[PDB]
């Protein structure tokens, strides 16, 4: 039973570490994003001038 | 049928969606007050495992005031086929349960044995007189002093302790004598320091005690020896530990098994984070 | 706390039993060596394995089973194999010139040599158990010592231990590939003792695995191996309640009063669904309706009988993984108003549920796929009188021109018994018809 | 919501399909493994239209591949997009067609449908709403004209209220690959004109002619002219997916275009076409892309309007427009060319508006046209059949595997049947 | 005790009611969240608890593609969860799709939102029914649910607002079927309909606001206030106001008749207002002048029948008497004899409100001319020329009967418009 409880207590700290990966994870990819498409955009319009 | 998902907008999406929302917005408001367990926990965590740095000695005499860590040697017993392997350290140990639920200490905190070598917040011991005032002084054989630790807090002192055996008051697995910390001074708190080969113990009562070495370390009011047991393990927050008890061990020949001998250890001169092993 | 005793007797129990114990210490994360791996400081609170593998002062963990033989071709190759380590040295018995598929050798000669050591063994496993839920038996009908040594065991266990139960999984002949020539003599004979003398017995035959293998894990060329596995991987959703949690936990003693209308009946059939090659499972999507869907259809069947002649009477679901209870009712109301499945009139409630909450684990390398949940069905069903026909079709068609009697008068077996175990199933024919009218 | 359950059956059929399922993977953002990884929350709104979701939240199409030779079977499942497909659904044979309808309608092609009609109906039943079904094939060939209609009116028999979408590639004079073209192609469409509710006509003249004039190929590869086909099996289906101002399902087109139950045969069209020289001196404007759209060298059939009359006219618009400008060009086409639509029918167009345009794009306009000049491309078969069937020619290898005579002098009834059906209202 | 019930019904209707209840909001100060950071918003907004402002509207559609725009757009915290009601598929612009084999699934939850909302109103004043003529689900499924409303609501007025089908622009093709079957039932379970088309906002847009391209959500703004300019009077304290009964009685002479036409004044863009003169004298000819008909209808050929002038803002009553004897010395403006008393007019004290970022200027005061007269005979006997040239040849019969509803229909409802087309005449001919 104690170490029952001590699992338990572990998996709570567990899902609030995969919540906060999961929040994380989005910001990154959206920054990712734009700065490539930025990145895409000046160069063709440095190549066309 | 089938199901899809969270973004897919079939079937009773609404009321999912509404769910997930509250969810979140929970979420983000309880981590945005702090009232969080992993935040909880790391700082826990933070507090505990400080490093620190050790006092250094120049003539091998251990001083009163000086920051030592508490080792227990290794060596190969044939007691138990399963036990801790190498030199061990003295950690207090927190309980575990109202750790989590609760974010200060809770006096009494039990004691273990970690593999650990490099002092950190957690094993630092500071020996200290009954009699206060000492500067300049030796610890010597055989006479009274104080273990004082910190623990990672600059708020609080807390003293080794220990009490004559009752049927409410008993160690955690073995059942024996306890060892404790708690912040009341009292007699209870006194630790003695004696040779370990009988023969000449008498002989060096009333000596400098060298520092780095095998020594026996016994309460006064109860007359135990500070002992750890590798073959009883401890789960913890931290892993697992070894058992500690004030208990006296003899062999056949009625010399103290390796169980009771301990090692005073100091700071490395070139590295201060680093101890002399 | 509650702990098994697992038999294995035979060459099948303990080939079986090689890729059975296999599954557990694969399971519990039990090395080959006996001991858990040191990378679990974090991990605890397991003890889940003292059902099957007893602790040591040591750390070693060493399983309760007995392995029971009467030759030592089997049992040396375990011995020398991988897990020489793991079982005990002396919970692997071996005899010596086996029994060559007769049963008199079986029971009355070879048989009553070694039933004295083996008798020892059990007792000195039986005190260790502070709890004891009873006894699994896996053996073989078309062999001589899975149908002759286990004819006297079963006597001398119910003498020694009143009420505790006994549940079988035996290799029923296949209705049309076998190996053995004198297969109906051996099989009628070790179920006229075990009717009595057991109290659920789970059949599977040889070639209903065969048909498996080959449209669902697309497996050309399968061996003993390959149909073990499957027969391992029934006996742990049996059992997974006893080890793991799960919202609705079965006993030994909860589906086997769950599955017995009467004492003469106790002969359920054992299926499992889904089963899948490790692609397919990567893009079809297996719902709770899917998997209990594919229980029911007679190809899935691991006994080769149809269904459709006959009605069941009662029904085990045993469920594993991310299963919710809301899903299961909706699925189990779909077959309630199924016209193609028939059910007796006399159990209006027939479907007895369980869930545990550990996914189905799957060997490394293995032909079946991981997935996150799964079903066996333990279905009791009047259409295995079907099986019983076609073997006493086979016994009277030989016995008639008393072919290979003097092998079993000659060993120590009397004659009288031929007519006597051709009677007690005459009767019990007699009695699926019974079980079977309506009122 | 809307579910639309895809078929794929014949040479031809399978390798615009396998070409289909790349256009509509990257508007909705899914690679070959089936993970979803787009920009936009507008994606994966509707994926329940033509997607199934696996373990993982992993996706798969929920289409039909059936052939009788492994030929081309391995081909689709060796390409880019091959490893997203359901194992299972790979149905096919060992023998091949030999291009006869015969072998793919009561030799062959009754002992694998008994398994296709399984997997069809383990889609359709655990479907939410289905709404319709799809299947592309071509009509001069053995395997995708056999059980190309084989198919067709079995579902039929079992799904009678739904909207049965075909995209057939007709045959043609110049680009003739077959020997028997003039046979498999009648005995293929007296069941599409029973059976199918919208069936599209795409000809490899005026696919050609696109890739040399408008396009500007010099050397148009088999991949090309599958890119230009699906074009407009995206667009005419767009409003069941993304949000538009305009909204109009399958069975919306239906209604406006049918007025007849014998007369539903479209001619179709992608309106942003241009070459790759000639892309800085074109301007985009919602009065360019129908000057587009109402070329003759633009739609799909080679069949030449200014000698016909049309009876129903559509446009599905994609991307941000004002909707004056598309109203106002669909009256001023029909006031400027008055004569050549019908008098008996006001109003012949049709305006359709969608939010998101296609990828890389900033305007779409899908044409879809009904006109009495479909006839000339069903004259030229109907006579290649009078001048074969007269000497009995290439018959024993259709009559001598369980075919009557009888059939063919059924079959040429129905077209000279629907030829003067479309000449009646000119 | 002054409420308002809104029903949103097809693509058409609740495309203007994203457009419709965003005014609203603007004019009590009430956020898209729902709340109000003293009384007159309670005709339309239906305070409840914790003190979110919940609107009076359902919105229903047999299809999930626009309703669930505004499930997913910055609206999402105003309606109600349950006001929101999808089906599965559409009407796909056949009239037996929305009434007789679709419209059946749905109309027992249509009609249950409606008796939950109408108990928490204390006094009904009439219903606001949004649709247009020429699709499936604004012909198919307003037919049975104002069926419905008449048999369990008897009383009660109800004012419609619907989109007639343009004389040469217009989408779909079976739309001369569907505006016939649509008005069949109109002509007895309506009271008062009002026409608008979208030829007439497109020149409007094109002239008057200097407009090159619109678009619907152009449109939907200029429909948005002609209803929050009806219905205003009872929001707001004025001069003489108008209750919903009693523009039933001045507008209705016969009960076949009830057709009349919506007019806005002035609709001018910014650049425009400040350079010309905005008095009380000229909006008012600006609702007669022919450009300024919201319908494509010559409002010279036929003659007035019954005009009611709804003026709000900063007006005095005495200009506004003189501006009618000025229109009533006018030659073209020609009203029938048997009526010598026409013009209803009536003052309110709210000047109008512009929606930041819209295309109407900041206007002091206007005027919403609700005009009955003979003028639109001919706007139904394009629509009836253009019945009878696609029924000869029976064009796009089978997809209707194919449903459930017959062909003897086309024939009834055919004749009833021919029946309502002679009242016109029995009605403009001089005694
Ligand atoms: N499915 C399966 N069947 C097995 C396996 N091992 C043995 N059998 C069955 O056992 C039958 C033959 O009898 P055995 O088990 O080999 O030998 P036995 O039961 O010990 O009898 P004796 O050799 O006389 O002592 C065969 O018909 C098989 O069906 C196995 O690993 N898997
Ligand atoms: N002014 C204006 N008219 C619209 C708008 N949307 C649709 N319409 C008109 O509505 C007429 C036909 O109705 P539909 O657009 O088909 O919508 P519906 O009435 O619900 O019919 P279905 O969508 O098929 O169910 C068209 O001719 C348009 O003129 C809009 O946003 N603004
Ligand atoms: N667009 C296109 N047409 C093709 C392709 N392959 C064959 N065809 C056409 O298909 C016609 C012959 O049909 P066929 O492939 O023999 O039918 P099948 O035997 O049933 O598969 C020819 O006229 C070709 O123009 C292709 O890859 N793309
Ligand atoms: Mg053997
Ligand atoms: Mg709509």
């Amino acid at each position: 039973v104690q170490r029952k409880q001590f699992l338990r207590l572990l998996q709570n700290e567990q899902f609030e570490l995969d919540m906060e990966e999961a929040i994380q994870k989005a910001e990154e990819n959206k920054r990712l994003k734009e700065l490539q498409l930025k990145q895409e955009e000046k160069l063709a319009m440095e190549l066309a001038k | 049928q089938n199901v899809y998902g969270p973004g897919v907008r079939i079937g009773n999406w609404n009321e999912d969606v509404y769910l997930e929302e509250e969810l979140m917005k929970d979420f983000l408001e309880k981590r945005d007050k702090g009232k969080l367990l992993i935040q909880r926990s790391r700082r826990l965590k933070q507090n505990l495992l400080r490093p620190m740095q050790l006092s250094v000695t120049e003539d091998g005499y251990i001083h009163y005031g000086d920051k030592v860590m508490l080792v227990n040697p290794d060596d190969p017993d044939t007691e138990a086929d399963v036990f801790l392997r190498g030199d061990l350290s003295l950690c207090m140990t927190p309980d575990e349960i109202q750790s989590h639920l609760k974010d200060e200490l809770e006096v009494p905190c039990g004691l273990s044995a970690v593999q650990a070598k490099t002092p950190i917040g957690r094993n630092t011991f500071i020996i200290l007189s009954v009699h206060r005032d000492a500067t300049g002084q030796v610890l010597r054989y055989g006479q009274d002093f104080c273990l004082g630790i910190t623990g990672g807090f600059d708020n609080k002192m807390l003293y080794l302790s220990s009490d004559h055996r009752t049927l409410l008051k008993s160690s955690k697995r073995s059942w024996l004598q306890e060892v404790y910390l708690t912040d009341e001074v009292s007699h209870v708190n006194c630790w003695q320091a004696a040779f370990p080969d009988p023969q000449l113990r008498l002989e060096y009562e009333g000596f400098p005690v060298p520092a780095n070495a095998k020594i026996l370390i016994n309460h006064c009011h109860t007359n135990r020896g500070l002992a750890a047991h590798r073959h009883l393990f401890l789960s913890t927050y931290f892993g697992k530990e070894a058992e500690v008890v004030a208990h006296t061990y003899l062999d056949s020949h009625r010399v103290e098994k390796p169980r009771n001998h301990w090692m005073l250890v100091t700071g490395n001169p070139r590295d201060a984070s680093s101890s002399m092993l | 706390m509650r702990e098994c005793i697992s038999i294995h007797v035979g060459q099948a129990g303990v080939q079986i039993g090689n890729a059975c114990w296999e599954l557990y210490c694969l399971e519990h994360g039990i090395q080959p060596d006996g001991q858990m791996p040191s990378d679990k400081t974090i991990g605890g609170g397991d003890d889940s394995f003292n059902t099957f593998f007893s602790e040591t002062g040591a750390g070693k963990h060493v399983p309760r089973a007995v392995f029971v033989d009467l030759e030592p071709t089997v049992i040396d190759e375990v011995r020398t194999g991988t897990y020489r380590q793991l079982f005990h040295p002396e919970q692997l018995i071996t005899g010596k010139e086996d029994a060559a598929n007769n049963y008199a050798r079986g029971h009355y000669t070879i048989g009553k040599e070694i039933i004295d050591l083996v008798l020892d063994r059990i007792r000195k496993l039986a005190d260790q158990c502070t709890g004891l839920q009873g006894f699994l038996v896996f053996h073989s009908f078309g062999g001589g010592t899975g149908s002759g040594f286990t004819s006297l065991l079963m006597e001398r266990l119910s003498v020694d231990y009143g009420k505790k139960s006994k549940l079988e999984f035996s290799i029923y002949p296949a209705p049309q590939v076998s190996t053995a020539v004198v297969e109906p003599y051996n099989s009628i004979l070790t179920t006229h003792t075990t009717l009595e003398h057991s109290d659920c017995a789970f059949m599977v035959d040889n070639e209903a695995i065969y048909d498996i293998c080959r449209r669902n894990l697309d497996i050309e060329r399968p061996t003993y191996t390959n149909l073990n596995r499957l027969i391992g991987q029934i006996v742990s959703s049996i059992t997974a309640s006893l080890r793991f949690d799960g919202a609705l936990n079965v006993d030994l003693t909860e589906f086997q009063t769950n599955l017995v209308p009467y004492p003469r009946i106790h002969f359920p059939l054992a299926t499992y669904a889904p089963v899948i090659s490790a692609e397919k499972a990567y893009h079809e999507q297996l719902s709770v309706a899917e998997i209990t869907n594919a229980c029911f259809e007679p190809a899935n069947q691991m006994v080769k009988c149809d269904p459709r002649h006959g009605k069941y009477m009662a029904c085990c679901l045993l469920y594993r993984g991310d299963v919710v209870p809301k899903d299961v009712n909706a699925a189990i109301a779909t077959i309630k108003t199924k016209r193609t499945i028939q059910f007796v009139d006399w159990c209006p409630t027939g479907f007895k549920v369980g869930i545990n909450y550990q996914p189905p684990t799957v060997v490394p390398g293995g032909d079946l796929a991981k997935v996150q949940r799964a079903v066996c069905m333990l279905s009791n069903t009047t259409a295995i009188a079907e099986a019983w026909a076609r073997l006493d079709h086979k016994f009277d068609l030989m016995y008639a021109k008393r072919a290979f009697v003097h092998w079993y008068v000659g060993e120590g077996m009397e004659e009288g018994e031929f007519s006597e175990a051709r009677e007690d199933m005459a009767a019990l024919e007699k009695d699926y018809e019974e079980v079977g009218v309506d009122s | 919501m809307r579910e639309i359950v895809h078929l794929q059956a014949g040479q031809c059929g399978n390798q615009i399909g396998a070409k289909f399922w790349e256009v509509i993977s990257d508007e909705h953002g899914i690679d070959p493994t089936g993970t979803y990884h787009g920009d936009s929350d507008l994606q994966l709104e509707r994926i329940n239209v033509y997607y199934n979701e696996a373990t993982g939240g992993k996706y798969v199409p929920r289409a039909v591949l059936v052939d009788l030779e492994p030929g081309t079977m391995d081909s689709v499942r060796s390409g880019p997009f091959g490893q997203i497909f359901r194992p299972d659904n790979f149905v096919f044979g060992q023998s091949g067609a030999g291009n006869n309808w015969a072998k793919g309608h009561y030799t062959e092609g009754a002992e694998l449908v008994d398994s296709v009609l399984d997997v069809v109906r383990k889609e359709a039943e655990s479907c939410d709403c289905l709404q319709g079904f799809q299947l592309t094939h071509s009509l001069g060939g053995g395997t995708g004209s056999g059980m190309g209609t084989l198919l067709i009116s079995k579902i039929r028999e079992e799904y009678p209220d739904r909207i049965m979408n075909t995209f057939s590639v007709v045959p043609s004079p110049k680009v003739s690959d077959t020997v028997v073209e003039p046979y498999n192609a009648t005995l293929s469409v007296h069941q599409l004109v029973e059976n199918t509710d919208e069936t599209y006509c795409i000809d490899n003249e005026a696919l050609y002619d696109i890739c040399f004039r408008t396009l500007k190929l010099t050397t148009p590869t088999y991949g090309d002219l599958n890119h230009l086909v699906s074009a407009t099996m995206s667009g005419v289906t767009t409003c069941l997916r993304f949000p538009g101002q305009l909204n109009a399902d399958l069975r919306k087109l239906a209604v406006n275009m049918v007025p007849f139950p014998r007369l539903h045969f479209f001619m179709p069209g992608f309106a942003p076409l241009t070459s790759r020289g000639s892309q800085q001196y074109r301007a985009l404007t919602v009065p360019e892309l129908t000057q587009q759209m109402f070329d003759a060298k633009n739609m799909m059939a080679a069949c030449d309007p200014r000698h016909g009359r049309y009876l129903t006219v559509a446009a599905v618009f994609r991307g941000r427009m004002s909707m004056k400008e598309v109203d106002e060009q669909m009256l001023n086409v029909q006031n400027k060319n008055s004569s050549y639509f019908v008098e008996w029918i006001p109003n012949n167009v049709k305006t359709a508006v969608c939010d998101i345009p296609p990828r890389g794009l900033k305007m779409s306009a899908t044409f879809i046209g009904n006109s009495t000049a479909i006839q000339e491309l069903f004259k030229r078969i109907s006579e290649q059949f009078t001048a074969m069937f007269r000497r009995k020619a290439f018959l024993h290898w259709y009559t001598g595997e369980g075919m009557d005579e009888m059939e063919f002098t059924e079959a040429e009834s129905n077209m000279n049947d629907l030829v003067s059906e479309y000449q009646q209202y000119q």
